[PDB]
């Protein structure tokens, strides 16, 4: 996602919250 | 009244990063409170670049914002991850915090041009800005240690690190645990990589170091989840502090006395609060209702521990700082873009203060409803339909599904991808679907880490979120919205694992579009190197195994192709289609109708507007063809249906 915190955006390296 | 389209929505402006919540630092108040400072952001997809400004607009309504500084480049957010210095940007703007002098006459912040990031000094009636510190370096932060005194940071270590890279390469360099392959050919600086801190007297020119009280004074934030009233320290914790599950509840110490915990069950899971001497009262924000849909205020006198909601609406505040009796926010709801806002404290009124878009009722807005159910495994959903302004009820409608929050203005979904209003504007029902809670998040965990580990086990929550979306649809279709044989389903990020694992476990959608592609061994093992390649196995992607193996079965469109039937559009940025090629091809050789864009100079979020104009047309385009079968002759779309009228052929 756009938003670098918690959790997997995808599987590519990517970071979610 | 004018209908709003992809051009409409492309210019909206904004206001700090793409996707902002409570404590997002996206605006400023003045020492006195006066005057409130914060960046705004509008794409021109004809020029193709992103203009800034930064604003000053006094508080109380009474005069226009003033522009204060004009311009800058797109200034990307980035971390350090997975022990790398510096991550691959995700795309998404890094929200600008305007310091304030403590005179109140001039903001310093930081602004990027020609590729690198400086601070800027800017005076606050409008007079005129100019950068004021650059190093080999890109500054990190900075604040006022005084009317004529800044202190920064930033890592020049990175830069010497790099070039350290840059000699090595002379002699080969071995693959190991600093390559990212999916974004580039060049090892990457591991940490660690400390951070340097200087400051500068803008009177004389001079730097020196900083003392570490200085230091702290630009290292520690603070915690918008304490407080001070009086002698009462407000906090939050949890009855196990270990479990990440349990809800937090409200805390009050007086001195070093015994926390007193509230019981009350608006106390829970606050996520912002604000201390109020004069008044003697503690402010507090949280999401509650069904599937924590809204947002909710809350003035608590501080001798007890009996909170009042004062305010609660569908939507989002960002941001918020106090001035006495006001909260001064940024807001955004289904069809408001982001706009500042007054919180009246006493009232719970809340006012327009400042909106960089005209008004939108000025547009034929379709008509918003937000839908709540229960899923099929006991957990509670929101999601919002949206239906086309002339909608008559009686007409079945082709759907579309835009994923995965929808808490605020309807734009583009996750990563402004798919664009929500032009959607229904051209005919489509909308369904922006706020992916729910996974069961997991239910149970006892230590860790995101280990929790994540459980809901990727057998892919159990990947079913209960695409179960939710065939509850949904289910509904849509009883109440005879939607015809269930023409649904498309969009997904960015999170959502584009929905799109994969979707096509390839249930056969109840007609057309997708995603942002990336895959998910599967070689985008997640060998694609990403074996630094997070390794890293991911505890988050329960299962690395280790081939692309034949029993965990990539359920995604991989390599396995998959021959029986993929639903068309497929992959917009990709450069930096992730590598990814997508061996799904691509086992597509294309097993005659699929699949179709693969690629963005240059782009990210996993995209940034480039005349790119997302782009996208948002051709997304449009793909989803009236299959969805209406219906195309638009405008000449310079003739090739486009050419191609994707030999997809349609393939299928029989």
């Amino acid at each position: 996602g756009p938003t670098p915190m918690v959790g997997l955006d995808s599987v590519s390296g990517q970071y979610w919250d | 009244a004018p209908p709003v389209t992809p051009e409409v929505l492309v210019r909206l402006a904004d206001i700090g990063t793409m996707s902002a919540s409570e404590t997002t630092p996206l605006l400023s108040l003045s020492p006195d409170g006066r005057y409130v400072a914060f960046q705004v952001r509008q794409a021109d997809p004809v020029t193709n670049l992103n203009v800034f400004r930064m604003v000053v607009k006094a508080t109380d309504g009474a005069t226009d914002a003033i522009d204060v500084d004009v311009g800058g480049e797109y200034l990307f957010w980035t971390i350090p991850s997975w022990g790398y210095a510096r991550n691959a940007p995700s795309g998404a703007n890094l929200t600008i915090q305007p310091r304030w002098s403590p005179s109140g006459t001039h903001l310093a912040y930081l602004r990027q041009d020609q590729g690198r990031v400086r601070v800027w000094r800017a005076s606050v009636k409008g007079e005129g800005a100019s950068p004021v510190i650059e190093d080999a370096y890109d500054i990190e932060d900075v604040q006022w240690l005084d009317d004529n005194t800044l202190i920064y940071s930033g890592r020049p270590g990175f830069v010497e690190a790099e070039a350290e890279i840059e000699r090595e390469g002379r002699r080969g360099w071995v693959y190991d645990e600093r390559f990212h392959p999916l974004t580039g050919a060049r090892p990457r600086v591991l940490e660690p990589i400390s951070i340097v801190y200087q400051v500068l007297d803008l009177k004389t020119g001079t730097r020196r170091a900083a003392t570490p009280t200085e230091v702290a004074r630009l290292r520690e934030k603070p915690d918008p989840l304490r407080a001070m009233v009086g002698r009462t320290t407000f906090s939050v914790s949890r009855t196990d502090p270990q479990n990440i599950n349990a809800p937090t509840t409200l805390v009050a110490r007086r001195g070093e006395g015994e926390p007193v915990r509230c019981d009350e069950e608006a106390c829970q899971n606050i996520t912002r609060m604000w201390g109020d001497e004069t008044a003697n009262v503690l402010y507090f924000l949280r999401r509650e209702g069904w599937a924590s849909n809204e947002m909710a205020l809350y003035r608590m006198p501080a001798d007890a521990l009996k909170p009042v909601r004062i305010w609660h609406a569908t939507g989002l505040l960002q941001g918020c700082e106090r001035q006495a009796k006001r909260l001064i926010c940024a807001q955004e709801s289904a069809l408001q873009p982001r706009r500042l806002v007054t919180l009246n404290l006493t009232s719970g009124q809340m006012s327009p203060l400042y909106d960089p878009n005209p008004d939108l009722s000025r547009y034929r807005l379709p008509k918003v409803e937000r839908l709540t159910l229960r899923n099929r495994n006991g957990i509670e959903v929101f999601s919002d339909l949206v239906l086309p302004p002339d909608y008559q009820l009686g007409t079945r409608l082709p759907l579309v599904i835009v994923q995965y929050s929808s808490r605020g203005f309807l734009r583009g979904g996750t990563g402004d991808e798919n664009p929500i209003l032009p959607l229904a504007t051209a005919g489509f029902a909308v369904l922006s679907f706020h992916s729910p809670r996974s069961e997991a998040s239910y149970q006892r965990f230590t860790s995101p880490i280990a929790q994540s580990k459980a809901e990727y086990s057998n892919w159990r929550n990947r079913w209960n979120i695409l179960h939710t979306l065939e509850d949904l649809i289910d509904d849509l279709d009883r109440r005879g919205v939607i015809d269930p044989a023409r649904v498309g389903l969009t997904g960015l990020a999170d959502g584009a694992t929905t799109v994969h694992f979707g096509l390839i476990n249930s056969h109840r959608f007609a057309a997708a579009v995603t942002s990336s592609c895959c998910t599967d061994s070689f985008t997640a093992s060998v694609m990403n190197g074996p630094r997070i390649s390794g890293a991911l196995k505890a988050y329960g992607i299962e690395t280790d195994q081939a692309d034949d193996g029993p965990f990539w079965a359920a995604t991989s469109f390599v396995v998959n192709a021959s029986r993929l039937d639903t068309p497929l559009l992959i917009q990709s940025a450069d930096e992730e289609y590598l990814g997508a090629l061996p799904g691509f091809t086992a597509l294309q050789q097993a005659r699929k109708p699949v179709e693969l864009i690629i963005y240059p100079n782009e990210h996993h979020v995209k940034w480039q507007p005349a790119h997302r104009l782009a996208v948002y047309n051709r997304t449009i385009d793909w989803f009236r063809f299959w969805l209406m079968d219906q195309s638009d002759p405008a000449p310079d779309k003739a090739a486009q249906y050419d191609r994707w009228r030999a997809l349609r052929a393939l299928r029989q």
